[PDB]
Parts: C-alpha cells; sequence; structure tokens
C-alpha cells in the first residue's frame, strides 16, 4: 500500500 | 533550481490548463491532487498517511508541468488537505535530495 | 551525499544509543518517530496528515545523528506509519531539493 506522509502540527 | 527547506517547498504545476500550487513531497510515493475533474478512465484506490487512509481516484498518463519541467504519469485525486507531488513525478524531473 | 528518489529515501539515524531507519520527508514540518521512550519531560501534541490527526508526545532539544550529520531539536513520538525526519531537522543538516 502506498504512503503519502504529508504532515503538519 | 535549489530549494531550501526553511518553509514548505511549494511550487507551481500545470495540469489540464489549470495552474495549481503543490508540495514537493519526498515522503509521498504517489502524487495526490485536490478534487479536480480529469478526463479518462480511473480506478478506486486507498492510500495511507499519518492519520489513516483515504479513498482516491487514480488516473494514468496525465501530462503535468512542474516549474517548466514536463512530466507524465499517474495522478491520484481525492480529499487531500494539500496538493502533493510525489516521487513518481519527482524522479521524472531529476529531483534529488542533497546534503 | 546525493539521494535519488527512485526508492524511498530511507537513512539510518542514531538517537539515544539506538539505531533506526527513517525517511527524509520534505512534506513534513516535523520529525515523528514510532513509539519509544526518550529522556526528559514531554507534552501532548496533535499533528495531522492525510487521514486525519493523531496524538503524539513532544520531546525538545534531542540530539539526532542523521547519516553522520548532527542535529539537536524537537522530536515527536507516536503512532506514525513510518519514522520520518521532517524539515525542522533537515534544515539543520543543510539538506536541499535539487533538479
Amino acid at each position: 500500500k502506498a504512503r503519502v506522509l504529508a504532515e503538519a502540527m | 533550481p535549489q530549494i531550501t527547506l526553511w518553509k514548505r517547498p511549494l511550487v507551481t504545476i500545470r495540469i489540464g490548463g489549470q495552474l495549481k500550487e503543490a508540495l514537493l513531497n519526498t515522503g509521498a510515493d504517489d502524487t495526490v491532487l485536490e478534487e479536480m475533474n480529469l478526463p479518462g478512465k480511473w480506478k478506486p484506490k486507498m492510500i495511507g498517511g499519518i492519520g489513516g487512509f483515504i479513498k482516491v481516484r487514480q488516473y494514468d498518463q496525465i501530462p503535468v508541468e512542474i516549474c517548466g519541467h514536463k512530466a507524465i504519469g499517474t495522478v491520484l485525486v481525492g480529499p487531500t488537505p494539500v496538493n502533493i507531488i510525489g516521487r513518481n513525478l519527482l524522479t521524472q524531473i531529476g529531483c534529488t535530495l542533497n546534503f
């Protein structure tokens, strides 16, 4: 499964 | 170009005559764009991230222009909080991480 | 070094006498590591991505050696799918995107 790890607090 | 990371690496991309702002994301395997109507057939897919999974629409062979650089590949469309350019497209424009 | 993106950009990091594998992620503002114990006082924080928000523990001023380069900054710990090194530490080791 693919991962799109955008992240912000 | 050389892009520093003091701020989010947002760039301009062109697709279907529409110019949008997208995040250069080395942490994304695929490219995910905010809801938009692309012509052609597509298939349902689930992609995961930090807070779980979301359902998206997968379109193939979509021409995309990233900062003057031309690329062609898969594009996923779904409810993403931000437009994301993934490794599938970044590799096509010879993008690397350097330190 | 120069890292291409045909494969996930995973590197070995050293933190608290422990070796772990992490992904250099230009799409993340912060650095988030899977559950683990670290010294000092930590405070609850919430972060979001695709899929939603999750709760994490924040540890400040933590020494992290990334592929040989030293950094000292904030490290979040929680249920992240993969260990990720975000922009807060990428900037400290002078990492940039190039194409």
